[PDB]
């Protein structure tokens, strides 16, 4: 269902 | 622009023995380029995701562990090694990101964990996850 991978780059900060 | 390419392969043994908590972080050994510039890097994985929104995924980041300079820019690419030994499911940063010591960049949703755990995909042979990282740093 949900995408297998999300190519969005970010910095390890939990939400 | 002056660019140094280097790479690191990380095998996480006994992947099914990771803790069942979204907090959990596993880190690689440190690695570096041959440029001999005091930069040390490692990989960081959250096997159960970074947080609630990403709990269905494995998260994967490149961390600049040690760096005596203000900043360094680098492109990066992560992939998984399959049970044939070939790279699969790679994702790259596309552009170079600005790292400082203690900073990481990467993918909160690197790969959906159910796919990882699905035997037919051959990504956890022998209960081991092998990750490959390619880094291109501006010097």
């Amino acid at each position: 269902e949900k995408p297998l991978q999300v190519a969005a780059v970010d910095s390890s900060v939990p939400r | 622009a002056k660019v140094v390419k280097f790479s690191y392969m990380w095998t996480i043994n006994n992947f099914s023995f990771c803790r069942e908590e979204m907090g959990e972080v596993i880190k690689s050994s440190t690695f570096s380029s041959g440029a001999n510039d005091k930069l040390k890097w490692c990989l960081r994985v959250n096997p159960k995701g970074l947080d609630e929104e990403s709990k269905d995924y494995l998260s994967l980041y490149l961390l600049l562990v040690s760096c005596p300079k203000s900043e360094v820019r680098a492109k990066f690419k992560f992939s998984i090694l399959n049970a044939k030994g070939e790279e699969t499911k790679a994702m790259e940063s596309q552009r170079a990101y600005r790292f400082v010591q203690g900073k990481d960049w990467g993918f909160k949703k690197f790969i959906r964990r159910d796919f990882l755990l699905d035997e037919a995909n051959g990504l956890l042979p022998d209960d081991k996850l092998t990750l490959f990282c390619e880094v291109s740093v501006v010097q």
